[PDB]
């Protein structure tokens, strides 16, 4: 649910 | 007719199939997604908003893979390859993303219409 954002 | 500005069109759900890119042994597409951006494990209870888990791109590698599919910056990824992102984790998302079963993942996005443009609105 929180924050996590990431590439690919 | 035809098009009006200054009426908002909600969310736009397309399909896109944006596909992983060469990088020697690496297929990466290069942009980045965020689920969490502006939220926290607090809103769970809820899903934030229902259903929502906040799943947002923020960002694109341009003139790459994700946006001549048909991505931009600024875009809620509700389900690629067909799997709702939604109840899933995003770890769990991690996987159907970027695995080697697919070579491209298909999107179910909801667009704003205001594509690349760079229009810099901010508000915290």
């Amino acid at each position: 649910k929180e924050n996590l954002e990431s590439m690919v | 007719m035809s098009y009006i500005p200054g009426q908002p069109v909600t969310a736009v759900v397309q399909r896109v199939e944006i596909h992983k890119l060469r990088q020697g042994e690496n297929l990466i597409l290069g942009f980045s997604i965020g689920g969490g951006i502006d939220q926290d494990p607090s809103q769970n209870p809820f899903s934030e908003d229902k259903t929502d888990k906040g799943i947002y791109v923020t960002r694109v590698s341009e003139g790459g893979p994700a946006e001549i599919a048909g991505l931009q910056i600024g875009d809620k990824i509700m389900q690629v390859n067909g799997w709702d992102m939604t109840m899933v984790t995003h770890d769990q998302a991690r996987k159907r993303l970027t695995k080697r079963s697919e070579e491209v993942v298909r999107l179910l996005v909801t667009r704003q219409s205001l594509q690349k443009a760079v229009q810099q609105s901010m508000l915290s």
